[PDB]
């Protein structure tokens, strides 16, 4: 439907070439929305990530499990080698903590967004400091089209670097390792 | 309606002649999609075939003559004389991606709803006017100038020499078809057409593969070539 | 406006007047309107004009001569002036572009340019508007525009006739940088002169070889 997104780009048009809609309600239109901006914050902070490791970057000055031995600097500045050179214990202290977010984030917001609510709104984790807690409601508008157009490049990022890497010399600027 | 539409532009086409469809192919429904649909994706069809004809017939003399357009670019690659099935086998397949690509870009703005509706204008299938190509002003961005009339020579004139212009586009499209096909013609099968015997070269690849002689991954960049 | 360019061009030529075949009086490539383009398109003509007559008398000046104040001939001595300025010091080359830099902030500025009068040119001000120098506390002896006076009693009517001659002026000068240059560079381009000769480098290039600055200055890899 309307909903936020459409701007510029597109000419303030709902971009939707093959289906997707007129086969959705306000619930699953809702889904979208979320699966859309989960995707969109998990793969900005993806590219972020993936940009300050693998290009240059202080890194984390540390040990990281010095009882294993590794330190910070023995991951490497590869990326799947670095995450497979995490250990075990870290990578499920990780996945864990996210899991145990996003059961609070399902089981703690009243208005649950598939049956009212607002799509991408989590409980918890937002701004601590409040830097978003004076802003108009129309900067506010501003800011979730921004973000969302954000996610989509951040999508599309993450998306080359793994295909670069999976397949070398595939998104042609981005170099073969 | 459309059907009368069709005789009327085919007794201008050629008096003598007339209306000639032997195959009955204004009378189809392709997508079960009515009548005027139908004739306009017809109408449609033959003038983007008579124009991409007309445009492939002046570029092939060009090609075959040798006629590149200066340094540093794609023709480099090029050999010097190699006839104009060849120039399609020796610039580099990303040049001949990027060039199907923007084509496809041209046809999904001659469709769009969007560039379409800025002119105040219907799809040729939705009661059009066929082989119209729209305006520019939806990009996001401004272009400088349209297709149709890069700098301003029409637009004064009157509908009726718009009407012989059309006309004369259809018949000039549909006799460059058949040159550009005796051109492929006797690439292909030797003494097909007479007056071309000995004069086009034979070739041995496939004219409806666009990328079976992939060209060569050659970058053609200076100045900042970080890409390899 | 759209209908005050057709009467400059007329009054610049009057056998041809409003020649634009790549039109672009209508191209809104700013989206701020018919009347911000012209401006643009008309401030752009004549700074390239100013910039380019200026241009051509200083490579008429430097091909030939040049000034006695202190060491300024192994420079000078460099061949063709483009390779003489890319013979300059690095710190020259930047406090020169530096200095054209802050003459076009504090032209483009639309408060000084209000305290002249006037409004910027993309808002109704007139094509070529370099203000008077009289905004900070540091008195300066002489401005940009008219500095050791002599027109203050100008009729508004030779203004205008100036304004034109200057335009035109621009018009032929800048295609006549263009050919010394495309002679310099490309030996035959320029089919009635064979005197002006040496490479230019790059003509496009402020900085070349000596220049060190902090990295990014990757001249490998040239283009034609
Ligand atoms: C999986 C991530 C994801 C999700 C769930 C959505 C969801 C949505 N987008 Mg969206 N978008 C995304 C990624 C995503 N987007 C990316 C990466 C881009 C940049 C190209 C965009 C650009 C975009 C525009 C420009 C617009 C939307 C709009 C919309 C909304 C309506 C569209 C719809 O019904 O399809 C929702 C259902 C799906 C997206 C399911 C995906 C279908 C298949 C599985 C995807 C296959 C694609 C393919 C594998 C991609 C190749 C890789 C890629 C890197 C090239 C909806 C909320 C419109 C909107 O906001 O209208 C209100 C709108 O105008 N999106
Ligand atoms: C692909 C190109 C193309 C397309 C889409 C059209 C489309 C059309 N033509 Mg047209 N035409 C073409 C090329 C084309 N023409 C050429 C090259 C000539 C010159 C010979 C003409 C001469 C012509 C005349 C004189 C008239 C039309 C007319 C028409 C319209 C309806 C009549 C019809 O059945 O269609 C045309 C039929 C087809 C395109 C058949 C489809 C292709 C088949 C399936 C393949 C056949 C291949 C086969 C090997 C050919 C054997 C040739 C030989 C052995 C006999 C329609 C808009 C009529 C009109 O004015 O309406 C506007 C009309 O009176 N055409
Ligand atoms: C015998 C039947 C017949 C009849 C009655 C017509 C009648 C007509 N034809 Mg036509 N035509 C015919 C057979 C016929 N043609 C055949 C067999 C062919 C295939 C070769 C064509 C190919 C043809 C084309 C391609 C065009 C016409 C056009 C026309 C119309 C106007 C032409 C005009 O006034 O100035 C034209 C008179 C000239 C002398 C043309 C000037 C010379 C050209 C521009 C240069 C070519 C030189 C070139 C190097 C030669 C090689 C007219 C209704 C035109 C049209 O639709 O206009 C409404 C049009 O564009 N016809
Ligand atoms: C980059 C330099 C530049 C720029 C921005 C413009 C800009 C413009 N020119 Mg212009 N012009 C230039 C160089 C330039 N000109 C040169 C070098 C020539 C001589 C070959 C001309 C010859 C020229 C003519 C003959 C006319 C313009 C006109 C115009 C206006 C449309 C616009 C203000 C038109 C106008 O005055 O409006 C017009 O009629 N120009
Ligand atoms: C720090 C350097 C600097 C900066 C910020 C600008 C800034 C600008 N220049 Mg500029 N310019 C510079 C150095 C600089 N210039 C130098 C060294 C030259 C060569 C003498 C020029 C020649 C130049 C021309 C010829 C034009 C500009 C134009 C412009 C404007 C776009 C903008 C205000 C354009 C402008 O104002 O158009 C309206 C324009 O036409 N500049
Ligand atoms: C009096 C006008 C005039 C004439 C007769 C020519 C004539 C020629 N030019 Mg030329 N040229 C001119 C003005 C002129 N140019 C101007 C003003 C410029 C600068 C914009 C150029 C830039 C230019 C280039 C860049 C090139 C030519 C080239 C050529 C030759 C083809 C031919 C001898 C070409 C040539 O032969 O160079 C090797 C070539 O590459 N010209
Ligand atoms: C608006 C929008 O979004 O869409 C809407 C509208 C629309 C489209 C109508 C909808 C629908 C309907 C859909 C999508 C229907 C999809 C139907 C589908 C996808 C049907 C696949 C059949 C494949 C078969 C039978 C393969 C057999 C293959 C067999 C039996 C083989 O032996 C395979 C074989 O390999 C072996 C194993 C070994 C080899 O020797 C080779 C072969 C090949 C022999 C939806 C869902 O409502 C959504
Ligand atoms: C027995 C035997 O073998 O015989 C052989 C002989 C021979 C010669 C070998 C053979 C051949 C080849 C042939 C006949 C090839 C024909 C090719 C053909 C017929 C090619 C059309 C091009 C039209 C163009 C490019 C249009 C441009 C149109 C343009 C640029 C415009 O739009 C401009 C314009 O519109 C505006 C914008 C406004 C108008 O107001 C004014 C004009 C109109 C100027 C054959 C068929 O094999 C048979
Ligand atoms: C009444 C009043 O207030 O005072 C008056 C007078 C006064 C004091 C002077 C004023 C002033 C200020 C100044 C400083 C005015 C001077 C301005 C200046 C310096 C103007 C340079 C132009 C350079 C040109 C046209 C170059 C053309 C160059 C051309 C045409 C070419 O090169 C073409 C050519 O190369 C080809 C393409 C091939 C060659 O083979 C042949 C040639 C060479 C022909 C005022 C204030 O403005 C107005
Ligand atoms: C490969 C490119 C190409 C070629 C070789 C070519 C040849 C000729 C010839 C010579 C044989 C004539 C005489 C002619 C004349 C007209 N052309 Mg064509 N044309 C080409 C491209 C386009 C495009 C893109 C458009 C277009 C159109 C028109 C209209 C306007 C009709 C109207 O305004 O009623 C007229 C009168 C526009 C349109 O409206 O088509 C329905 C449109 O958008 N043309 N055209
Ligand atoms: C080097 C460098 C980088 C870079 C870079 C960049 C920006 C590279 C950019 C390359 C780029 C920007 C290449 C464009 C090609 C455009 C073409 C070929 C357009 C042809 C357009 C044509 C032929 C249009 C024709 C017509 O329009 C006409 C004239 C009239 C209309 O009526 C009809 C149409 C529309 C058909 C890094 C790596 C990113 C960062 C680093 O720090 C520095």
């Amino acid at each position: 439907s309307d909903m936020e997104g459409t701007g510029p780009e597109t000419g303030g048009k709902v971009f939707d070439p093959m289906g997707l809609s007129k086969i959705a309600s306000a619930e699953t239109l809702a889904w979208y929305r979320a699966a859309e901006l989960k995707h969109s914050r998990v793969a900005m902070a993806a590219v972020t990530g993936w940009a300050w490791v693998s290009s240059g970057g202080p890194l984390f000055p540390g040990y990281l499990s010095v009882e294993q031995g590794v330190t910070f600097e023995s991951l490497g500045r590869d990326g799947y080698a670095a995450w497979a050179a995490v250990p075990e214990a870290g990578k499920f202290q990780i996945l864990g903590v996210i899991g145990i977010l996003e059961i609070l984030s399902e089981s703690a917001v009243k208005p649950h967004y598939m049956a009212g609510g607002t799509p991408g709104k989590v409980p918890l984790l937002w701004d601590p400091l409040g830097f978003t807690a004076k802003l108009s409601p129309e900067t506010l508008a501003r800011k979730r089209l921004a973000e969302l157009k954000n996610g989509r490049l951040a999508m599309i990022g993450v998306m080359s670097l793994v295909s670069a890497h999976f397949i070398p010399n595939s998104v042609p600027l981005l170099p073969g390792s | 309606s459309a059907k009368a539409d069709l005789e009327a532009f085919a007794k201008e086409c050629n008096p003598v002649v007339g209306y000639w469809d032997p195959l009955g192919l204004a009378d189809l429904p392709l997508w079960g999609q009515d009548q005027d649909a139908v004739i306009g994706w017809l109408r449609h069809s033959e003038i983007k075939h008579g124009r991409i004809a007309m445009a492939g017939f002046v570029g092939y003399i060009a090609h075959a003559n040798g006629f590149r357009f200066g340094g540093i670019g794609p023709q480099n690659v090029v050999p010097e004389g190699a006839s104009a099935p060849e120039v399609w086998d020796s610039i580099p397949f990303l040049a001949k991606l990027q060039i199907i690509g923007a084509i496809g870009v041209l046809e999904h703005i001659s469709e769009d709803k969007n560039f379409l509706a800025a002119d105040g204008m219907k799809h040729y299938m939705r009661g059009g006017k066929p082989g119209y190509f729209p305006t520019f002003s939806a990009n996001v961005h401004p272009m400088p100038l349209n297709l149709f009339d890069p700098f301003k020579w029409s637009k004064n004139a009157s509908p009726e020499k718009k009407a012989k212009g059309l006309v004369t586009e259809t018949n000039n499209g549909r006799l460059a078809m058949l040159g550009l096909f005796g051109f492929l013609s006797e690439s292909k099968i030797p003494g097909s057409v007479p007056a071309l015997s000995g004069i086009i070269p034979s070739y041995d690849g496939d004219y409806m593969q666009p990328f079976l002689p992939t060209g060569p991954d050659t970058s053609l960049w200076t100045i900042g070539n970080l890409w390899a | 406006a759209m209908s005050a360019l057709p009467e400059l061009s007329k009054k610049l030529n009057p056998v041809l007047g409003y020649w634009d075949p790549l039109n672009l009086a209508e191209l809104n490539f700013w989206g701020a309107g018919d009347d911000a383009t012209v401006g643009f398109l008309r401030h752009a003509e004549i700074k390239h004009g100013r910039v380019a007559m200026a241009a051509f008398v200083g490579y008429c000046v430097q091909s030939n001569v040049h000034f006695p104040w202190a060491p300024f001939n192994s420079i000078p001595t460099n061949i063709a002036p483009a390779e003489q300025w890319a013979q300059l010091p690095e710190a020259a080359k930047w406090q020169i572009i530096l200095f054209v830099g802050f003459l076009e902030v504090y032209s483009e500025h639309s408060f000084i340019l209000e305290k002249y009068g006037q409004k910027h040119y993309m808002k109704g001000g007139k094509p070529g508007f370099f203000p008077d120098f009289d905004t900070m506390v540091h008195p300066v002896p002489l401005n940009l525009w008219d500095p050791l006076k002599a027109y203050k009693g100008a009729s508004a009517e030779r203004k205008a006739d100036g304004l034109l001659k200057e335009v035109n002026n621009g018009r032929l000068a800048m295609i006549g940088i263009m050919g010394f240059c495309a002679e310099a560079r490309v030996p035959g381009a320029v089919p009635a002169l064979s005197n002006i000769a040496h490479y230019a480098g790059d003509p496009m290039a402020p900085f070349a070889a000596n220049f060190h600055l902090p990295g990014f200055a990757s001249x490998x890899x040239x283009x034609x």
